[PDB]
């Protein structure tokens, strides 16, 4: 894997994010490249800059691009690890540019964020070494909502549970004849 | 920028050599025009950016001059010659210049 | 190829005339066009210019009180002169500016008293 | 670049020290509308225009809001709400020539005035008549273009003098070209009213003895306080004891 | 054109509420003292309406 493509056509219609990471040089663009069908590496710019297990998280808000990294060991081929481990912020680019898809440059992983509440811990010296997910389940509802990692025994009031709608009902009478605006605006006399 | 054309008036014969002057107040580079104007008649455009002859006019009007001086030079002056000319700055508020009225020597 | 302007006349100060000059052969919508007077016994004046994108200027002896126009379906080019002094009479030529003018008119006779 | 063809240079992700140019002498035109230079030091756009090229001493005074001519009308326009600064100095030396330097030309025939910030370029034949002129130059069928005449002997009027007018942007996006912002020294075991990067308090710094890591700036104690922050310049992590303060 | 109404274009401060200025020294828009006399970055600080 070397890099990565962001944008909404990627076909010279747009600005789009290219980052190519060249074999000892890391370099951003953000010009309106032409990009091939299959653009593969052998086996108008308003920024550019120039510089096992690998994680990304790239977002896109208020027309700031973070990128944040994290690097570490394994031994392991079929499946990611299991474990913890937080990812420290890495580049925020202000860019500007509005993103709809994206498309890899070379096995891979690809998930997708959601608008989810969490509990951190941060230990002595400043970094998170472990996370709740506050609506994964019940136990970890409780824990988010008492904030601690340990609750002693007991029963504790978390949420409000209400149904939710089926289906929707719109009702009107049934009428057809237009209202005669026209009339009153374009009335020759007033 | 104030053009002072001399002289006001000259005599001349006919086959003469004529050299009419017209001196800007401050270089115009060869931004100048020099027409001919006959009593009662249109002016006559005889040469434009100081040292191009209109087309048709005669080869006797020459031209020539950069800066501040400038001169008209009729090689040999004809019947028809006997006129008054003006030399206007171009490139800037179309002055004129005050006219020189060639005249018949006798 | 000519410029045939009309439209001079014996006016009192303070009066009002437009000045008419059609040509043919040249565009007058398309050309840098000029008024050019001559005081009786005086050298030539130039009064006002308008540009082939439609801008117009004006000497300062002339300034607020005419203005030049155009006519592009009659191929006319015009001079209206208000508040008219004794200083404006002169013969007007209207002429093509290539400030080197190439084409002129056979003048019109305006004289204000 | 010639009047006609303007060059154009966008600056973006950057400091502006501006002073540099409004304290500079080497200017002899420096007329700010809309805006004053010195407030610019205070001030992000999304985007400025740099757009240079070279008329005459005569027409510097069309480069500006509401005025006609030639090089307004045919070679640059300027909005009449232009809100921006336009900066111009004689370059007589430069662009003069003992035989006259004509590599500099200005549009002479256009069909309609420029729209502001317009840029026309054609080498089209002017059709003065009514006869078309298909390419080819002759009775009212001039071209275009016109070169000047620049001689160092010219009149300053006539001499030659580089213009630039620089234009401010802002777009749906962010502001990434900045003034400087300098800033001070800092003292410690004294209450003083900080501003740190983005953010400012009233407090005492003193030494620290925590760890921050490379990329953390902003300390919080448990109850949502700033505690420490870390110094833009120096490397050094400086603990917020708020001022002294009591009941009498 | 009636140049008679003037509006001050520079002060080193923004009036006070109901404040009159109407004092005409000359502003100094650089770092040169003016001394009292106008030229580049030293100007009058009124100028006419048009
Ligand atoms: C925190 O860092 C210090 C040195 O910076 C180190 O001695 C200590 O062991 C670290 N804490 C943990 C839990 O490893
Ligand atoms: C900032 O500049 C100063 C000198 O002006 C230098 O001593 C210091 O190391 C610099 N800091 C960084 C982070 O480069």
């Amino acid at each position: 894997i070397r890099g990565w493509i962001f944008g909404t056509t990627l076909d010279s219609k747009t600005q789009s994010l290219l980052i190519v990471n060249n074999a000892t040089n890391v370099v951003i663009k953000v010009c309106e490249f032409q990009f091939c069908n299959d653009p593969f590496l052998g086996v108008n710019c308003t920024f550019e800059y120039v510089s096992n297990l690998r994680e990304f998280v790239f977002k896109n808000i208020d027309g700031y691009f973070k990128i944040y990294s994290k690097h570490t060991p394994i031994n392991l081929v079929r499946d990611l690890p299991q474990g913890f481990s937080a990812l420290e912020p890495l580049v925020d680019l202000p860019i500007g540019i509005n993103i709809t898809r994206f498309q890899t440059l070379l096995a891979y992983y690809v998930g997708y964020l959601q608008p989810r509440t969490f509990l951190l811990k941060y230990n002595e010296n400043g970094t998170i070494t472990d996370a709740v997910d506050c609506a994964l389940d019940p136990l970890s509802e409780t824990k988010c909502t008492l904030k601690s990692f340990t609750v002693e025994k007991g029963i504790y009031q978390t949420s409000n549970f209400r149904v939710q709608p089926t289906e929707s009902i719109v009702r009107f009478p049934n009428i057809t004849n237009l209202c005669p605006f026209g009339e009153v605006f374009n009335a020759t006399r007033f | 920028i104030w053009m002072t054309q001399s002289p006001s008036s000259l005599s001349a014969s006919v086959g003469d050599r004529v050299t009419i002057t017209c001196q800007a107040s401050q270089d115009i580079n060869n931004y100048l025009n020099w027409y001919q104007q006959k009593p009662g008649k249109a002016p006559k455009l005889l040469i434009f950016d100081a040292s191009n002859l209109e087309t048709g006019v005669p080869s006797r009007f020459s031209g020539s001059g950069s800066g501040t001086d400038f001169t008209f030079t009729i090689s040999s002056l004809q019947p028809e010659d006997i006129a008054t000319y003006y030399c206007q700055q171009y490139d800037n508020l179309p002055a004129f210049g005050g006219g020189t009225k060639v005249d018949i020597k006798r | 190829v000519q410029l045939v302007e009309s439209g001079g006349g014996l006016v009192q100060p303070g009066g009002s005339l437009r000045l008419s000059c059609a040509v043919s052969g040249f565009t007058v919508s398309r050309n840098y066009m000029s008024w050019v007077r001559q005081a009786p016994g005086k050298g030539l004046e130039w009064v006002s210019l308008i540009y082939s994108g439609g801008s117009t200027f004006y000497a300062d002896s002339v300034k607020g009180r005419f203005t030049i126009s155009r006519d592009n379906s009659k191929n006319t080019l015009y001079l209206q002169m208000n508040s008219l002094r004794a200083e404006d009479t002169a013969v007007y030529y209207c002429a093509r500016d290539l400030g080197y003018h190439d084409y002129w008119g056979q003048g019109t006779l305006v004289t204000v008293s | 670049a010639s009047v006609y063809a303007w060059n154009r240079k966008r600056i973006s992700n950057c400091v502006a020290d501006y002073s540099v140019l409004y304290n500079s002498a080497s200017f002899s035109t420096f007329k700010c509308y809309g805006v004053s230079p010195t407030k610019l030091n205070d001030l992000c756009f999304t985007n400025v225009y740099a757009d240079s090229f070279v008329i005459r001493g005569d027409e510097v005074r069309q480069i500006a809001p509401g005025q006609t001519g030639k090089i307004a009308d045919y070679n640059y326009k300027l909005p009449d709400d232009f809100t921006g600064c336009v900066i111009a100095w004689n370059s007589n030396n430069l662009d003069s020539k003992v035989g006259g330097n004509y590599n500099y030309l200005y549009r002479l025939f256009r069909k309609s005035n420029l729209k502001p910030f317009e840029r026309d370029i054609s080498t089209e034949i002017y059709q003065a008549g009514s006869t078309p002129c298909n390419g080819v130059e002759g009775f009212n069928c001039y071209f275009p273009l016109q070169s000047y005449g620049f001689q160092p002997t010219n009149g300053v009027g006539y001499q030659p003098y580089r213009v630039v007018v620089l234009s401010f942007e802002l777009l749906h996006a962010p502001a990434t070209v900045c003034g400087p912002k300098k800033s001070t020294n800092l003292v410690k075991n004294k209450c003083v009213n900080f501003n740190f990067n983005g953010l400012t308090g009233t407090g005492v710094l003193t030494e620290s003895n925590k760890k921050f890591l490379p990329f953390q700036q902003f300390g919080r104690d448990i109850a949502d306080t700033t505690d420490a922050v870390r110094d833009p310049q120096t490397l050094e992590i400086l603990d917020i004891t708020p001022c002294s303060f009591g009941g009498v």
